DNA sequence: ATCGATGTATATATCTGACTCGTGCCTGGAGACTAGGGAGTAATCCCCTTGGCGGTTAAAACGCGGGGGACAGCGCGTACGTGCGTTTAAGCGGTGCTAGAGCTGTCTACGACCAATTGAGCGGCCTCGGCACCGGGATTCTGAT
DNA sequence: ATCAGAATCCCGGTGCCGAGGCCGCTCAATTGGTCGTAGACAGCTCTAGCACCGCTTAAACGCACGTACGCGCTGTCCCCCGCGTTTTAACCGCCAAGGGGATTACTCCCTAGTCTCCAGGCACGAGTCAGATATATACATCGAT
């Protein structure tokens, strides 16, 4: 609650290579520039990561720029995790209306969206049972084109969610049914734009 | 006067029943 | 030639530097010794010797102002998570603490 | 004559009565000289071996530590 | 004429900058000194193992960092470290 | 007409009176003369000199040790419904410990 | 009629069944579910994979401790001249280990 | 559901018959799981500790026998 | 040049000396290691070494089997004191208990 | 993958000079492969305690001696002695 | 076959009374 | 006197300059030259003295030889003690009413002795209590010639003995008054040509 | 002491699957030869340990009396054991699949190391006052009123 | 409950030796610079750990029966505690003396160190027979009778 948002920061920070990391934090922008004045990059990067720990300790954080700065980790590299696309069959209130069928029956799950202005939402999923809290290292993600009757999903290790998942972007969008197509990689932009331009 | 750590000087604190 | 300071003093403490940087290399404890490792652990020597004589709260009971190993053992058998560091450690000129079970008293 | 009975018959007593003893058996003034023999056979023969690995033939208060450490009591004040 | 070193020194300043009124006989700086000279033993005792495992050949300050975070019990450890850290942050200013 | 106390309540006063102390139980002439016969009895008849401040270390841990034994067996005795001590108490208490008294 | 024996006399083949038998006697799985229960409490929230070598590790630790410290116990259990075993009893012989338990 | 009641009833019952136990109490099954699990938190806070260290994110088998050893018992036969 | 002779050949020793001396070397517990101290070394572990394995021995065969699997470790080093003392800090990895049954459980 | 050295050959060189007609399974080649690596750790872990002692900057063939006497219990030790010895005069004849 | 060393294969030995 | 004769052999063998040893122990001649001649002296001191040692084990010497050692090496090195000179007034025959009459009051005494021909004996005698075994290691030595009023005395540390030895010595021999002379020095050759030639 | 009921050690198949022995191959032993340097070994020296001795005296030895706890016997009631019918999840194989352990390169800060200060810490030294003993009254328990 | 009767303590007092400085002093930190190099970081691979998925069955759960052990109650009796006295070695000085740590100089052996090999130990692979079931039973054992 309190230990592991600050943990998780500090865990997808520690993932980034040593020249960037000023650049995300300035994507993030959660703490200031003034706070971010006493990043000593000249040692090893766990010093780095016990600093910005200490450093988001001190605002008081909170879920909702941790998820933040790992989405802009996806959103500056998508090339980790192994994309699948799918194909869907017959927009300022999907982003209300798709946090109605997760929570249907998966209760304590934590769900979040940015957009990028091409309709690409990017959604961020953290799988986890009603029983206990959800775990934010197994988190799936889902771009979707609104435009675009195709859809990119990583969806991680946590099975007996992808049916779920899928299912709940056909109920939430305007389409009646969901295809899984049987090319997949984990080079997203690449594949991006490989069903278009054919 | 210097130092004055912030801890709790508190017991034996018996182990083998509880706590 | 400049003027020298301590490698305590520029770390701005009390055990001396010098010497375990001396004890932790010619102890043969590792053919190197990193820089910062004399002044972690006279830290932690530090916090530690800082947190026994804190004993100073046992010797206002006796109302002596020297220290002698009678408060010694009062403080260290009667604080837990520096008895459990101590625990299979005596001390010389001891006592034990004043113990007496329930059932030994009378009505 | 006798060298086990320095150990004396008030002088356990003595021990009882520190470590929160009301009442003892007439017994246990000659069975405990048993475990205090032993428990000094398991120093000293390690004590002897110490200051007799430094080609020495005293018994310095260095080699009861390092021999105490050894069996697992480590005795403060002697360094 | 030889000489043999103590922590009898160092004891008796940091006992100053805790109890300023207060006195310490010689069996107190006895039992003060071999503690020390136990507990700096035990604490690089563990930390050469440890290096040892991770086959590094040196011991920096994070070895003896996971040695007080292992080797000292419970919330003591909690404090001892964070006198540690902010202790070497001020060799890195001079 | 004298004055005889309960039988029992001196000693509560010889325990309060002792475990305030910090002084040693045992003499150190017999204590130094049971610590002398053992180096006759494991160093083949040569007599080793032992430095007089030695004897104190052992006069120390001897004491040290053996009052947690008594008292360790005097608390098996009391989970034993019984308020005395006895020879299986100690003989329990010594077993309860494994090899840690022994090495 | 049905034939039952006497108590006890079950229990004594048990024993002659279960010490020469080498096995585990803590099934895997709840096993495994009690240690990974405790990495999310000692790790602050994230977990850790367990080398499946390293949970029969745990899986003999916990015996070597556990079947030591009820046979002291029903040990001293049996110096107070009881055939059941009692939760004073395991308290006791929790208690005269020193600290070599937790140290 | 609860997950400490894993070690289940008969399983504790077995593992005193192992040891030689006639007859165990109705209040055993709480005071065994109690100690089980503060052992286990004395073991795996070592163990974690030192995969922490070695910036490793699985605890090997080594790296449990290594918290056992500095414990206080080895366990032979695993490397 | 020379004889390939091994330094385990110049005592008739079945463990290995250089791998000794290479560990006390490397392993840094000295600075320097003398040349005796490898030879020592590797007799002790030879005569543990055999002192353990021929008492698994016999409790291998009073089973009737050959191969010796942990529990006849077990079972012969805590069955004497002159190895039980050594080993009392040692768990043995599926090793089981001695055949033990208390004084007084048994019936009448 | 690459090279994790043993003593998994020589159990099994001094078990064919013990028993010409016993196996030992993979466990038991784990548990004495365990077991020379910790007395032989406990050992040298003396004598260098016994090296630190007497001042003396190396461990030689003498210090192992007192080691191997201060561990082994009793009438074990001795054995070990008369092993020893008469290895290391073989040594030093040859 | 020249091993079985030259010891005293013996009891338990149990301690605790002496012995 | 099991195995303290062979540790008494070991450690008064190790009083000895490691390039004399050859002469005192072909001097001595209880262990034959052949079994001398598989003896290393490049050893240590220690290593030196511990083979020849167990060579005296399985010759099996019990008493005599041992105390041959004894005088031998203070016959070569007396300057190793501190001599009192006894002034008196008014040898099978003399040595056995010696051995009768020390027995008098201490019973577990060990006495023997060694015949020079400048009328010298040398008595060496290790001292006991009729309790306690008799001690090798706090020895007094009496060297006293036939034609003098003049004896020689090794004050050992155990003191008050030295009377009854005095006496019994006077007994023993055809004398009457016993003196102490004031001087002592710990070189024997010293007082004896002055107190030969004096 | 039976005999009925029940585990079980014994034994002939069988079907493994963990030995184990084969086999190149290297990377760690091993000769060969310095060198410097640490340890052996005389050699002296002062210190402190053992040895007595006298003489106090405070503990030991013993004893003796009486009483308070250990043990034994006995009721009684329950909480245990024990099978039994169930039901549920542990473990069985099997499939992804993937995070992440390991393994190479390749730098680059950085710690070993060598020298010259040079003062911080150490061995005597010496006051002096905090503390080790009386002591006398002034209290707190306590055993039988 | 009270009241003498003991332990104790505490306010005051005196003597003394061990702490707290003090002071010369010297050898070990420290600055300053050089240089191999250990490991930090990045990138690649493959492997074992996890998430299911079904299944199937052996153990876990509850329950009814019932008994025997743990506990309370006498009781009794005898072993140990508490003084009283009376012996006796522990202790405290005190002398001494010499055995032996503890140092110092000097001098070899010997082990770190660097090549130069080169082959014992190791990582893969195949043929296994030593166990692991599995009937079954022949025989031991429990317990009524």
């Amino acid at each position: 609650m309190d230990e592991v948002i600050v943990e998780y920061i500090r865990r997808t920070v520690l993932k980034i290579p040593r020249d960037e990391i000023m650049a995300v934090l300035q994507k993030w922008g959660f703490l200031s520039e003034a706070q971010l004045q006493t990043i000593n990059f000249r040692q090893t990067k766990e010093g780095i990561s016990h600093s910005v720990a200490q450093l988001c300790e001190e605002s008081s954080a909170d879920l909702k720029q941790a998820a933040l700065l790992d989405i802009i980790y996806n959103h500056i590299y998508p090339n980790k995790r192994v994309w699948s696309v799918y194909h869907m069959n017959k927009f300022r209130d999907f982003k209300k209306k798709f946090r109605r069928q997760i929570q249907s029956a998966l209760i304590n799950v934590t769900i979040n969206f940015r957009e990028y202005e091409d309709n690409a939402i990017w959604i961020r999923i953290a799988w986890g049972t009603p029983y206990t809290k959800p775990n934010q290292y197994k988190t799936s993600y889902v771009v979707y084109h609104s435009q675009t009757p195709y859809v990119f999903i990583s969806a991680s290790v946590l099975r007996s969610n992808l049916p779920l998942l899928c299912q709940a972007m056909v109920v939430a969008s305007n389409y009646h049914d969901i295809h899984e197509m049987e090319l997949r990689s984990h080079c997203l932009n690449s594949l991006k734009d490989i069903v278009f331009k054919r | 006067n210097v130092r004055r750590t912030k801890r709790i000087r508190l017991k034996p604190l018996e182990y083998w029943r509880g706590e | 030639r400049a003027k020298a300071k301590t490698r305590s003093s520029r770390a701005g403490l009390q055990f001396p530097v010098g010497r375990v940087h001396r004890l932790l290399r010619k102890g043969n404890y590792s053919e190197r010794v990193g820089a910062g490792a004399p002044v972690y652990l006279a830290a932690v020597l530090e916090y530690l010797t800082a947190e026994i004589l804190e004993a100073g709260n046992a010797a206002r009971d006796n109302k002596k102002t020297r220290i002698i190993p009678r408060h010694l053992q009062l403080a260290i058998r009667n604080d837990e998570e520096l008895n459990k560091l101590l625990g299979r450690v005596t001390i010389a000129q001891g006592g034990v603490l004043p113990n007496i079970q329930a059932v030994l008293l009378p009505k | 004559r006798d060298n086990i009975q320095g150990i004396t018959k008030p002088a356990i007593r003595r021990l009882a009565r520190r470590g929160g003893v009301k009442r003892i058996s007439g017994l246990i003034y000659e069975e405990t000289r048993g475990v205090l023999k032993v428990f000094l056979e398991n120093v000293i023969r390690d004590a002897v071996t110490y200051t007799e690995h430094a080609k020495r033939k005293t018994v310095t208060a260095m080699d009861v530590v390092y021999a105490l450490k050894r069996q697992g009591r480590t005795l403060y004040g002697f360094g | 004429r030889s000489r043999k070193e103590s922590y009898s020194i160092y004891v008796y300043k940091v006992l100053k900058q805790v109890h300023p009124d207060t006195g310490i006989s010689s069996k107190a700086m006895g039992i003060m000194n071999s503690f020390v000279n136990d507990i700096f033993e035990r604490i690089a005792g563990e930390a050469s193992r440890l290096a040892h495992y991770n086959k590094r050949s040196t011991i920096t300050s994070r070895e003896i960092q996971t040695a007080v975070r292992l080797l000292l019990p419970g919330e003591l450890a909690k404090h001892a470290v964070s006198e540690g850290t902010k202790a070497v942050t001020k060799y890195t200013s001079s | 007409k004298p004055h005889r106390y309960r039988p029992g309540t001196v000693a509560l006063r010889e325990i309060r009176r002792y475990q305030k102390s910090t002084e040693l139980l045992i003499r150190r002439q017999p204590f130094a003369r049971v610590v002398r016969e053992i180096c006759l009895l494991f160093t083949r008849g040569v007599d080793y000199r032992w430095q007089a401040m030695a004897l104190l270390a052992l006069q120390e841990a001897a004491e040290a040790f053996l009052v947690h034994l008594l008292e360790d067996a005097y608390l098996c005795s009391l989970h034993a419904r019984r308020v005395t001590l006895y020879p299986k108490d100690l003989q329990l208490a010594r077993r309860l410990r494994g090899l840690q008294g022994e090495g």
